[PDB]
C-alpha cells in the first residue's frame, strides 16, 4: 500500500493526540508497557505517562473516501513539533 | 463489529408486536380492579407489556429497569376506524386512484417521463398525484394519455368527510346517506407508485398497534392515589361497548382522533467564580466538595493498584479517598454510609476498577454562556485548591467573560480516559493563546498586571537590591520555576547603585532564549519614549508596555514573540512570572482614584465656559438664521435639519476643546491618565466625561428628538431647537448636570440596555442556524473539501493551502529578520560585498526547499515570491554597504550566510507547519468566525455616524440579509461606477443623463412644465413624454395606445374621446405621474456621490433598483467595475464567481467597523459553500435546492412542527439524517479520520 | 456578591487577615477594598464623592445629603476634612502592612455604604455524580428535578460540536447521557435480547448497537405516528 | 444608616431599616484577585461582623 | 437614432465578435476596436435610424473549432420576435444545412416560439437569448474570472490527479450566462481560475451538472 505521497512530513495534531489516546487505553488495561515499563512512577495519572513514549512503534493509516489507504508507521516521519 | 451505521425511526414489526401478546380486553375494568386489592393485574398493564414497575417478567429483555427495552404485545381492539391522513389525502388530491377502477396511471405515453421517474432521485414521485390532482375521475376512461375519468368520482371538502358523488362534475351533489363512496375500495384498489414503503392498505385503523409502555410513567404512590399515564393509545380499551359493532365511519374517525393523532448532561457542577494568579496558566482549580462527587470508572491497572489501596482506604468523608468503587463482580460496593469496609484483598477485590476524587488532572471542563468561541470551554488542569471558587489564572478571563459580579458558573467531570489525554494534549496549549477566527490572543493582562508592568517599566522606577524581594514570585517562585535567576547586574554604581525597573521586569534564568518587538501606543520622533519598544534577546532596550505590547493585542507580545521562536511551553511560562511579578508590586505602590485625579483645575475651567459662550452663541446665530437665512443652508441639501450636521459638529468642536483641556494639565503622577496611557482600564473619551464636558448625547446618531410637539423636553419653548431643547449635556459628571440633561442621559443611556438586548436577538438564532447547517465540512488529505456524498468543495485554501493558524508577523518575511537578529553568529564581515554571496546564499536556498516536497502546492507557489524577497533584501543590504559605507564596518550590516542560511530554514519551517490539509477540520472554525462577531461589536462602530447622512447604510444584521437572501430585503442598494475619474461637472453631465401643469376641460386633456426645469433637470422631451404617454397610456388598466396625442410644443395628450365615459379617473392619473422620469422603469430613487475619495474625485451611482443590467446604458460608466449588493440577482445578471465574491465582500462590509477583520479564508469558504452549483443558491436559514451539499440543514425550518407528521402519514421521507442528528443518536463520527478502513 | 450603591458589583476576591491590611497612620485599615479600575471606565464619580461626605460627615458629627439635583459640593465637603484634619481630597498617607513601609503613593479612604446582596456561592452549590438515561420519561438528568449542575442545550451542544477534533467529538458522544449496546435491527429483530431474542431469535440478526435511550423513545411514540422505519447496518472493516 | 444619603431617603422612611453595612473602605490593587471587579475584603471583620447573613428558609 | 444607434453597434458588435473568439475564431481586429467614423464606414451609423431596415448583422461566420461545417447567427429587427418569423430564420438556416444558430428577442418573444426554439434544436440549437440586452458581457466584464471549458478527456484526467468523480466537482448549470456565453453542453468542466495575490491564479473546476 504505497500510496503514501500526499503527506507532509509530519502527523497532524489530531491523529497524534488520538492514537496518544489509544495507547493510553492500550497502557491502561494491562500493559504493552514500552521502553522503560514503570520507571516513570507515579499515582493515577494514566494519560501522562506514555505521552512520553517519543517511539511509539504502532501503524495508523489515513484515507479520503475517493481514495486508498495512504498508510503511516509512526515512526518513518516527524512528530507534533 | 458493527454499531449504528445507518438507522433511521422505529415501528410496529407486527410478527415481534404479536408473539409478545397477553391480553387484548380481558374486562371492562383494569389496575387489578375487581380484586379490592392490587396483587399484580390484568396481564397486560402487568407483566409487562412494557416494563412499567419495579419488577415483572422482562419479555425478550431483562432485567429492571433499564435493558428491559420496551416489549411490545397485541391489545387490537378492532374497532371501525380508518385511516384519518389519508382521509385528508383523499379529502384533498380528490380521489387520486381514479376510483373505483384503479387503472394504470400512464398510457404509453411517451415513455419520456415513465424512464425519467425511474431514474431520477426520490422525493419526487408526487408530480404524478399533481397531474391527475384534478383530472382524476374526470376524463376519457380507457383512453391515451392516462387512464382515469372513471368513475365521476370528486372528493368533497366537508371537513374530515369524504363524499364522493358521480359528479358531472359540479352538478351532482346531494345531502342523509346517499351518493357515499367507502374507504373499502379505496383499501381494495391499492389491492407516486411504491407498496415497497409507501403502502396506504396496512395502515388501516382497524388493527390498532400500540408502542411500548417505556413512553409511560406510572406514579404509583405506594399508596393508591393517582396513577397518571400519558396518553396512550391502549385507552380505547373502555370503548368495548362500541366494540361490538359513510357518516358512521366519519363519526368512528372522529372519535378516534381524540387519542390517535396530534447530550444533555453528565458529572456536572456549578458555583461562582473569584480566581487566583497563583494557579499556573495551564493548571485551574475546583471547590474541595466536587470530590464529594463520585462514580469514576480509573480502571485499575497494574502499576496502580497500591496507590489506589492507599485512597480506597479513606472512604466517605475523606478528600484523598475512595467510594462506591466498581467491583470485579459488576456488583459495585459502597464505602459511604453503610462502608465498614477497606479490607482489600491487596490485588483482587477490585482488580478491574476503582475510583478515586480529583487529585491532579484529571481534567475538568469549565462552562460558559454564551459560548462566543470554542474557547469558552477549553481543557486545563486540576489539584485542588478550596474555598468553592471557580479559580484560575486571571490572564484568560476575556475568552469566557468570567464576570464577578458573583453571578454562578457551571463545571463538567470526565469520567472516559480515551479522548481525554486526546483533548488535554490538543485543545490545552495550543487553543488558549490562538484563535482562528481572528488571529489574535485570547490570554492577556486582563487589568492592573498591565498597569502594574508599565509602572515597572517606566523610565522613572529605580529599585533596589533589597527589592529582589518582588523579583522572587516570579523567577525564584512557586513550583516549576525554582532555578536561580542570574541577577542582572547592578545597573547604576554611582554614589548610589541601583535598579532600573525594567530589567526587573526582564528576569527569569532558566532556558534562555531571544525576542524583540515595537510600536507600542505612542508618536514618533525620541519622544518621552513610550513605543517602538525594541526588545532584544530577552533584555529590555527601551519602551515601556501597554496593551498593544503586553496584552491581548496582534503582532507584538509576549506570544508571538515567545509563542513562534521559542515554541511553546515558553509563553505559558512567562505569562505566569508576570502574574506574579506585576501585581504584587502595585501593593507595594498603590493606585488610588481620589478626586483630585477627576477635579479640573480652577485655572481652566475657563477653557470651557468660554467656549460653551463662543458655542451657545454661534449655534444661537444660525438657529436665528435659518428664519431670515443669510449665511445660508442650501447647500447642505437638503437645509431643513441641516442646521443639525453643523450644529452638531460645532457641539463636536466643543467637546474636543474640552476634551483636549482634560488631557493636557492633568500631571503625569495622576491615575486615570495612567489608565489610558496604557490601554488598560478606559480611555481618552472617559477623562473628559469626567473633567469638562460630558455633551453630547444622542439617539439614533442624530440629537434628541421631539415627543412633545416641536419641543423635546416641556422645561422649555416651543418650535425651538438648541444645545439645551435637543440634548446636549454640558456638565461634566464631576460638576455632575442639571434634570434636564440627566433625562437626556437615560435615553441614550437606553441604547446600551437595548443595544445589549436585542443583540441576542438576532444572535441567539444565527448561531445556532449556523452551527446547524454547516458541520459537514471536513479536510480529508487532498488538500480538498468533501461534502456528504464526498463533492468537492475546495482544491486548495486559496493556492497557498494556508489558514490563519500559524498567522505569524509579516506572512513570516519581517518578524524572522528579528528573530535571527537576536542569535548572532559572530564570524563574517563586509570584504566581498556580500550582495553576491547573499546570491549563493539564495542558490542554496533554490536547492534546499527543490526537496521540498510532500503533502505539497504550498511551496513552489510562493518560492519564487521568497526569493524575489531575499532579492530585494540583497539590493537593500547593497544600497547600504555602498552609501552608508561611502571603524565598526558600518555595524558589519550584520548579515552572514549563517544567518540566512537559519532564516531560509525558519521560513520552511513555518511554511511547511501551517499547511491544514493534512487535518483539518476547517468548516466550525469558519462558521462561527463569521457568526460571533455579529454577537460581540455594536458599540463603537455603527454610532459614529455621530453624526452625517451619505453613504453609511448597515452593520451586522446584513448578515442575516446576505444568509437568507431573501426578497423583502429594504437595502437592495445597487452601487457602480461613472465617468469615474472626472471633476463634479464632466461626471455631472452623465449625472443628469442618468434620469406638471393644469389639466383642462372642454376637449382637452393636459400640459406639462416642459420649460427649463427639465432641460435643468435631465434631458428629455415632449416628444420623450408623448413617446411614453403612447405606452399602454396607463399602468394595469386598458387605457390606450390612441395613436397618438401631443399636437402641439407643449404635450396635449387628448384625452381619447369618452368611448369609456365612466372615468376621467385613469385619464388623469395615468398621465399625472411619471413615466419617462424614472430612469429604470422600476426603481427607487437615483444618487450621485459628488465626493473626493482616494485622492482624485470619485463618482458613482448608488441605485437602489433591482435588478443589474440596469448599468447597460449608463455610458459612463465605468463597466469594468460594475457591482451590487443582493446576492440572488447578480446569481442571474451577472457571473457565478462574481456572486461568490459579492457575496465575500458584503458579509467583508459587516465587518470592516471597528476592530474585528475575520479571517478571509473564512468568508471564502463560505462563499465556496453558496456556490457549489455554479448557479448561487446561498445557504439559507430554510433549505436550498443543492443536493451535494447536507440535506440535513433543509429539515431546520425552525423549527420541526405538523409537517413531518403530514409527510409521515404520506410516506414521506426526513432530512434529519445530516450529522447534527449524531450527538442525539450517538453514534461515532466518520469522515476525514472518523472512517478507518484497513 | 458585593453592591456599591453605583452599580458596582464586585466580589470576595482574597480573604486576608487584619495584619496584613494597610494602615494609614492613625490606626484604621480597610474593611473592604476596591481596585481604582472599575471607575475610569465605568465612570461612577458618584463615589468618589460618597467617600467625601462619608468621612466628612463622621469626623464631624454631621450627616450628609448628596440628593438627586441637589446636594452637597465638593468645597464645603473638602473644608470639613481640613477642619478635622485632612487634605481637602481625603487621601491618606499610608504604610503597608507586608513589609512596613509607607506606600509611594496615597490611598483613598472613609466610609462606604456597601449593601450585600442575595446570590451567593453557598445557595450556588451545586454538581452531579452521573447522569444514566431513564425509562420513565426517558430522559437524562435535565436541568433540575435531577440533580443542580450543568445543561447543554441549544448553543451549549452547538459549542460542544465546534472543536475541530474527531475523536474528542467521539467522546463526546459516547459519554453524552448513555451508549448501550442494545440489540435491534431490521430483518427480524427489535428491541430485546442480543443472544437468544424472544422477539425473533434468528441468531443471524445480532447487532448490539450503541443507542440513547431518547432514540428509542423516538421510535416507541412514532410506532403511534407511522414513518418510515429505516434500520440497517454497515462494516467497520475494510 | 447610610452615611452619605439622600432627602429622598428619609421620606421612604426606609432608613430606619437600612439595607448594607456601612464600611471602611480603600481604593487599592492587591496582588491579582482584585482585577475585574473583585474585593479583597480583610477577616478580622467578618470575625468581628462585619455583614453576616441570616438566611432563613421554609419547610411546610 | 444616432444616440443609441451608435452604442447598440459598438456594444452588440463587441458581444458578438468576441463570442466569436468565445469560440476561438479571428475576426480581425479592425472590426472590434474602431472609431465612431468606423461604425458610420460599417452602416453609415443609419441604415435602420427609427427602425427601416438596417444592413442586417447576421454574422453568418464560421467559427475556428468548427472551421468547416457551420457556425453562424442572425439578429432581427424587429422589436419583438413571433413564431413566423422563427420559422423564417429557421428555414433561411436549412438553406445551408446549418448546425447551430442565434435569434435574438430584442425586447419580448412569444412563449409559443420559446418552446419552439427548445424544441427545433437537433438540427438549429437555438435560444431565447435577449441579445440586445445583456448588452455587457459578463466574461468580459473584469469582475468574473475566466470560464474556460474543459473537454472530457482532461475532465477525467484532473478528476483522477484529484481522486474524483464526474458527478461530484463543483458545477455550473447551463442557465447562468457564463455557460451561455461558451454555449455548454452536459457532462463538461469550467476552469474558473480565481484572480487573487499570492499566486494571482488560483485553478478552480466546475462541471455542468
Amino acid at each position: 500500500a504505497n500510496q503514501k505521497r500526499i503527506t507532509t512530513p509530519y502527523m497532524t495534531k489530531y491523529e497524534r493526540a488520538r492514537v496518544l489516546g489509544t495507547r493510553a487505553l492500550q497502557i491502561a488495561m494491562c500493559a504493552p508497557v514500552m521502553v522503560e515499563l514503570e520507571g516513570e512512577t507515579d499515582p493515577l495519572l494514566i494519560a501522562m505517562k506514555e505521552l512520553k513514549a517519543r517511539k511509539i512503534p504502532i501503524i495508523i493509516r489515513r484515507y479520503l473516501p475517493d481514495g486508498s489507504y495512504e498508510d503511516w508507521g509512526v515512526d518513518e516521519l516527524i512528530i507534533t513539533d | 463489529a458493527k454499531k449504528i451505521s445507518h438507522i433511521c425511526f422505529g415501528m410496529k414489526s407486527p410478527e415481534e408486536m404479536r408473539q409478545q401478546a397477553h391480553i387484548q380486553v380481558v374486562s371492562k375494568n383494569l389496575y387489578s380492579q375487581d380484586n379490592q386489592h392490587a396483587p399484580l393485574l390484568y396481564g397486560v398493564l402487568d407483566h409487562r407489556m412494557g416494563t412499567s414497575e419495579k419488577d415483572r417478567p422482562c419479555e425478550t429483555c431483562g432485567k429492571n429497569l433499564a435493558d428491559c427495552l420496551g416489549h411490545y404485545g397485541y391489545i387490537d381492539l378492532e374497532l371501525p376506524c380508518f385511516h384519518v391522513g389519508y382521509f385528508r389525502a383523499v379529502i384533498g388530491i380528490l380521489q387520486m386512484i381514479c376510483k373505483t377502477c384503479c387503472h394504470i396511471m400512464l398510457s404509453q405515453e411517451e415513455k419520456k417521463q415513465f424512464l425519467d421517474y425511474l431514474k431520477r432521485p426520490g422525493l419526487t414521485y408526487l408530480q404524478k398525484r399533481g397531474l391527475k390532482k384534478k383530472i382524476s375521475d374526470k376524463c376519457r376512461k380507457k383512453n391515451i394519455c392516462h387512464h382515469c375519468g372513471a368513475f365521476n368520482g370528486t372528493v368533497k371538502k366537508c371537513g374530515l368527510l369524504k363524499i364522493i358523488h358521480e359528479k358531472y362534475k359540479t352538478n351532482k351533489k346531494v345531502v342523509r346517506a346517499q351518493e357515499n363512496l367507502n374507504p373499502l375500495v379505496v383499501l381494495n384498489l391499492f389491492k407516486l407508485m411504491n407498496p415497497e414503503a409507501g403502502k396506504p392498505s396496512d395502515l388501516i385503523l382497524t388493527r390498532l398497534l400500540v408502542p411500548p409502555l417505556c413512553i409511560r410513567p406510572s406514579v404509583v404512590s405506594d399508596l393508591k392515589s393517582g396513577t397518571n399515564e400519558d396518553d396512550l393509545t391502549m385507552k380505547l380499551t373502555e370503548i368495548i361497548f362500541l366494540n361490538d359493532v359513510m357518516e358512521d365511519w366519519d363519526f368512528l374517525q372522529l372519535q378516534c382522533a381524540l387519542y390517535i393523532n396530534s447530550k444533555r448532561v453528565d458529572f456536572s457542577g456549578r458555583t461562582v467564580i473569584s480566581p487566583d494568579p497563583n494557579l499556573r496558566i495551564d493548571e485551574v482549580a475546583v471547590p474541595v466538595h466536587v470530590a464529594k462527587i463520585l462514580t469514576f470508572p480509573e480502571k485499575v491497572n497494574k502499576a496502580n493498584i497500591n496507590f489506589l489501596r492507599k485512597l480506597v482506604q479513606n472512604g466517605p468523608e475523606v478528600h484523598p479517598g475512595a467510594n462506591f468503587i466498581q467491583q470485579r463482580h459488576t456488583q459495585m460496593k459502597r464505602f459511604l454510609k453503610y462502608g465498614n469496609r477497606e479490607k482489600m484483598a491487596q490485588e483482587l477485590k477490585y482488580g478491574d476498577i476503582v475510583e478515586r476524587h480529583l487529585i491532579d488532572g484529571d481534567v475538568v471542563l469549565f462552562n460558559r454562556q454564551p459560548s462566543l468561541h470554542k474557547l469558552s470551554i477549553m481543557a486545563h488542569l486540576a489539584r485542588v485548591k478550596p474555598h468553592r471558587t471557580f479559580r484560575f489564572n486571571e490572564c484568560v478571563c476575556t475568552p469566557y467573560n468570567a464576570d464577578f459580579d458573583g453571578d454562578e458558573m457551571n463545571l463538567h467531570l470526565p469520567q472516559t480516559e480515551e479522548a481525554k489525554a486526546e483533548a488535554l494534549v490538543l485543545m490545552g496549549t495550543k487553543a488558549n493563546l490562538v484563535t482562528p477566527r481572528n488571529g489574535e490572543p485570547l490570554i492577556a493582562a486582563i487589568q492592573d498586571f498591565l498597569t502594574g508592568a508599565y509602572l515597572l517599566t517606566l523610565k522613572d522606577t529605580f529599585f533596589d537590591r533589597a527589592k529582589a524581594c518582588q523579583i522572587i514570585a516570579s523567577i525564584l517562585v512557586g513550583k516549576d520555576e525554582k532555578i536561580k535567576v542570574r541577577l542582572p547586574p547592578p545597573t547604576i554604581l554611582k554614589p548610589v547603585t541601583l535598579w532600573t525597573g525594567k530589567q526587573i521586569f526582564s528576569v527569569i534564568l532558566r532556558p534562555s532564549d531571544d525576542n524583540p518587538v515595537r510600536a507600542n501606543l505612542r508618536t514618533k520622533g525620541l519622544c518621552a519614549n513610550d513605543s517602538y519598544v525594541t526588545i532584544q534577546n530577552s533584555e529590555l532596550m527601551s519602551g515601556s508596555m501597554d496593551k498593544g505590547t503586553l496584552g491581548s493585542g496582534s503582532k507584538n507580545n509576549i506570544f508571538y514573540i515567545l509563542l513562534r521562536d521559542w515554541g511553546q511551553n515558553e509563553a505559558a511560562d512567562a505569562m505566569s512570572r508576570l502574574a506574579r511579578l506585576a501585581p504584587v508590586y502595585l501593593s507595594n505602590r498603590g493606585f488610588s482614584i481620589g478626586i483630585g485625579d477627576v477635579t479640573p483645575g480652577q485655572g481652566l475651567l475657563k477653557a470651557k465656559y468660554e467656549l460653551l459662550n463662543a458655542g451657545y452663541k454661534k449655534c444661537d446665530e444660525y438657529i436665528e438664521a435659518l428664519n431670515t437665512g443669510k449665511l445660508q443652508q442650501q447647500p447642505g441639501c437638503t437645509a431643513e435639519e441641516t442646521l443639525e450636521a453643523l450644529i452638531l459638529k460645532e457641539l463636536s468642536v466643543i467637546r474636543d476643546h474640552a476634551g483636549s483641556a482634560c488631557l493636557r494639565e492633568l500631571d503625569k503622577s495622576n491615575s486615570p491618565l495612567t489608565m489610558a496611557l496604557c490601554g488598560s482600564k478606559g480611555s481618552f473619551i472617559n477623562i473628559s466625561q469626567m473633567i469638562a464636558c460630558v455633551g453630547q448625547q444622542a439617539i439614533s446618531g442624530s440629537r434628541v428628538p421631539d415627543g412633545f410637539e416641536n419641543r423635546s423636553l416641556p422645561h422649555f419653548e416651543k418650535h425651538s431647537k438648541l444645545p439645551a431643547a435637543k440634548g446636549f449635556v454640558a456638565n461634566s459628571f464631576y460638576s455632575g448636570l442639571t434634570p434636564t440633561e440627566f433625562f437626556f442621559h437615560t435615553m441614550a443611556g437606553r441604547e446600551g440596555l437595548v443595544d445589549t438586548a436585542v443583540k441576542t436577538a438576532e444572535t441567539g438564532y444565527m448561531q445556532r442556524r449556523l452551527v446547524k447547517s454547516l458541520e459537514d465540512l471536513c479536510s480529508q488529505y487532498d488538500l480538498t473539501v468533501r461534502s456528504s456524498t464526498g463533492d468537492i468543495i475546495q482544491f486548495i485554501y486559496g493556492g497557498d493551502g494556508l489558514d490563519p493558524a500559524a498567522m505569524e508577523g509579516k506572512l513570516e518575511f519581517k518578524r524572522v529578520l528579528d528573530n535571527i537578529k537576536a542569535v548572532f553568529p559572530c564570524p563574517s564581515e563586509p570584504a566581498l560585498s556580500k550582495n553576491e554571496l547573499i546570491l549563493t546564499t539564495e542558490s542554496i536556498m533554490k536547492k534546499s526547499e527543490f526537496l521540498c516536497c510532500q503533502d505539497s502546492f504550498l511551496q513552489e507557489i510562493k518560492k519564487f515570491i521568497k526569493g524575489v524577497s531575499e532579492k530585494i533584501k540583497k539590493t537593500r543590504d547593497k544600497y547600504g554597504i555602498n552609501d552608508n559605507g561611502t571603524r565598526v564596518l558600518y555595524q558589519l550590516d550584520r548579515i552572514t550566510p549563517t544567518q540566512v542560511e537559519k532564516f531560509l530554514e525558519t521560513c520552511r519551517d513555518k511554511y511547511m507547519r501551517a499547511q491544514m490539509e493534512p487535518g483539518s477540520a476547517v468548516g466550525a472554525l469558519c462558521a462561527q468566525s463569521i457568526g460571533e462577531p455579529g454577537t460581540q461589536m455594536t458599540l463603537k462602530t455603527f454610532h459614529f455616524a455621530g453624526v452625517a447622512s451619505m453613504n453609511i447604510t448597515l452593520g451586522v444584521p446584513r448578515i442575516k440579509e446576505i444568509i437568507n437572501a431573501s426578497k423583502a430585503i429594504s437595502t437592495p442598494i445597487i452601487t457602480a461606477q461613472l465617468d469615474k475619474d472626472d471633476d463634479a461637472d464632466y461626471a455631472r453631465l452623465v449625472k443628469g443623463r442618468i434620469e406638471v401643469f393644469l389639466p383642462d376641460d372642454c376637449f382637452i386633456l393636459v400640459k406639462l412644465s416642459l420649460e427649463r426645469i427639465r432641460l435643468l433637470r435631465l434631458e428629455v422631451n415632449a416628444e420623450t413624454v408623448r413617446y411614453s404617454i403612447c405606452t399602454s397610456k396607463l399602468r394595469v388598466k386598458p387605457g390606450d395606445v390612441a395613436v397618438h396625442g401631443e399636437a402641439v410644443v407643449c404635450v396635449t395628450p387628448r384625452e381619447n374621446s369618452k368611448s369609456s365615459m365612466y372615468y376621467v379617473l385613469q385619464f388623469l392619473k395615468e398621465d399625472l405621474p411619471k413615466v419617462v422620469v424614472q430612469g429604470i422603469p422600476e426603481v427607487s430613487r437615483a444618487v450621485i456621490h459628488i465626493d473626493e475619495q482616494s485622492g482624485k474625485e470619485k463618482y458613482k451611482l448608488l441605485v437602489e433598483g433591482d435588478n443589474l443590467r440596469a448599468v447597460m446604458a449608463t455610458h459612463g460608466v465605468k463597466g469594468t467595475r460594475t457591482t451590487s449588493n443582493n446576492t440572488y440577482e447578480v446569481e442571474k445578471t451577472l457571473g457565478i464567481e462574481a456572486a461568490r465574491t459579492t457575496i465575500i465582500n458584503e458579509i467583508q462590509y459587516t465587518m470592516v467597523n471597528h476592530g474585528m477583520s475575520i479571517d478571509r479564508r473564512h468568508v471564502m469558504l463560505l462563499s465556496d459553500l453558496m456556490t457549489y452549483k455554479g448557479e448561487v443558491l446561498g445557504i439559507t436559514r430554510f433549505g436550498l435546492a443543492k443536493m451535494k451539499e447536507s440535506v440535513l440543514m433543509l429539515a431546520s425550518f425552525e423549527k420541526t412542527a405538523d409537517h413531518l407528521f403530514d409527510a409521515a402519514y404520506f410516506g414521506q421521507k426526513d432530512s434529519v439524517c445530516g450529522v447534527s442528528e449524531c450527538i442525539i443518536m450517538g453514534i461515532p463520527m466518520n469522515i476525514g479520520t472518523g472512517l478507518f478502513k484497513l | 456578591k458585593f453592591s456599591s450603591r453605583h452599580g458596582q458589583k464586585g466580589v470576595c476576591g482574597l480573604i486576608v487577615p487584619q495584619e496584613d491590611m494597610p494602615f494609614c497612620d492613625s490606626g484604621i485599615c480597610p474593611d473592604i477594598i476596591m481596585n481604582p479600575h472599575g471607575f475610569p471606565s465605568r465612570m461612577t464619580v458618584g463615589k468618589l464623592i460618597e467617600l467625601l461626605a462619608g468621612k466628612a460627615g463622621v469626623l464631624d458629627g454631621r450627616f450628609h445629603y448628596g440628593t438627586a439635583f441637589g446636594g452637597s459640593k465638593v468645597k464645603d465637603v473638602c473644608e470639613d476634612l481640613v477642619r478635622h484634619g485632612y487634605n481637602y481630597l481625603g487621601k491618606d498617607y499610608v504604610t503597608s502592612g507586608i513589609t512596613g513601609e509607607p506606600l509611594e503613593a496615597y490611598i483613598y479612604f472613609g466610609p462606604v455604604y456597601y449593601q450585600k446582596l442575595k446570590h451567593m456561592v453557598l445557595d450556588k452549590m451545586h454538581a452531579r455524580a452521573r447522569g444514566p438515561r431513564a425509562v420513565l420519561t426517558r430522559q437524562p438528568t435535565e436541568g433540575r428535578s435531577r440533580d443542580g449542575g450543568l445543561r447543554l442545550g441549544e448553543m451549549e451542544r452547538d459549542c460542544l460540536i465546534g472543536y475541530g477534533a474527531s475523536m474528542l467529538l467521539l467522546e463526546r458522544l459516547m459519554i453524552s447521557s448513555d451508549a448501550f449496546e442494545v440489540d435491534v435491527c431490521g430483518q427480524c429483530g427489535l428491541l430485546g435480547y442480543s443472544g437468544w431474542c424472544h422477539y425473533c431469535k434468528s441468531s443471524c440478526h445480532v447487532s448490539s448497537l450503541r443507542i440513547p435511550y431518547a432514540c428509542k423513545l423516538l421510535f416507541q411514540e412514532l410506532q403511534s405516528m407511522n414513518i418510515i422505519p429505516r434500520l440497517k447496518l454497515s462494516k467497520y472493516n475494510e | 444608616k447610610p452615611m452619605v444619603k439622600t432627602k429622598t431617603i428619609e421620606l421612604i422612611e426606609f432608613e430606619k431599616l437600612p439595607a448594607g453595612q456601612n464600611a471602611t473602605v480603600a481604593v487599592m490593587s492587591y496582588s491579582g484577585y482584585d482585577i475585574e471587579d473583585a474585593l479583597v475584603l480583610n477577616k478580622a471583620s467578618l470575625d468581628r461582623g462585619f455583614g453576616r447573613c441570616l438566611v432563613y428558609k421554609n419547610a411546610k | 437614432d444616432d444616440e443609441e444607434e451608435t452604442y447598440r453597434l459598438w456594444k452588440i458588435r463587441k458581444t458578438i465578435m468576441q463570442l466569436c473568439h468565445d469560440r476561438g475564431y479571428l475576426v480581425t481586429q479592425d472590426e472590434l476596436d474602431q472609431t465612431l467614423e468606423e461604425f458610420k464606414a460599417q452602416s453609415g451609423d443609419k441604415p435602420s435610424e427609427g427602425r427601416p431596415r438596417r444592413t442586417d448583422l447576421t454574422v453568418l461566420v464560421a467559427h475556428n473549432d468548427d472551421p468547416t461545417d457551420q457556425m453562424f447567427v442572425f439578429f432581427p429587427e424587429e422589436p419583438k420576435v413571433g413564431i413566423k418569423t422563427i420559422k423564417v430564420y429557421c428555414q433561411r438556416m436549412q438553406e445551408e444545412n446549418i448546425t447551430r444558430a442565434l435569434i435574438v428577442v430584442q425586447q419580448g418573444m412569444t412563449p409559443s416560439a420559446k418552446q419552439s426554439l427548445v424544441d427545433m434544436a437537433p438540427k438549429y440549437i437555438l435560444e431565447q437569448f435577449l441579445q440586445q440586452e445583456l448588452l455587457i458581457n459578463i466574461t468580459e466584464h473584469e469582475l468574473v474570472p475566466e470560464h474556460v471549458v474543459m473537454t472530457k478527456e482532461e475532465v477525467t484526467e484532473l478528476l483522477a490527479r484529484y481522486k474524483l468523480r464526474e458527478n461530484q466537482l463543483p458545477r455550473i448549470q447551463a442557465g447562468d450566462p457564463v455557460a451561455r456565453y461558451f454555449g455548454i453542453k452536459r457532462g463538461q468542466v469550467v476552469k474558473i481560475i480565481r484572480p487573487s495575490e499570492t499566486a494571482g491564479r488560483y485553478i478552480t473546476y466546475r462541471l455542468v451538472q
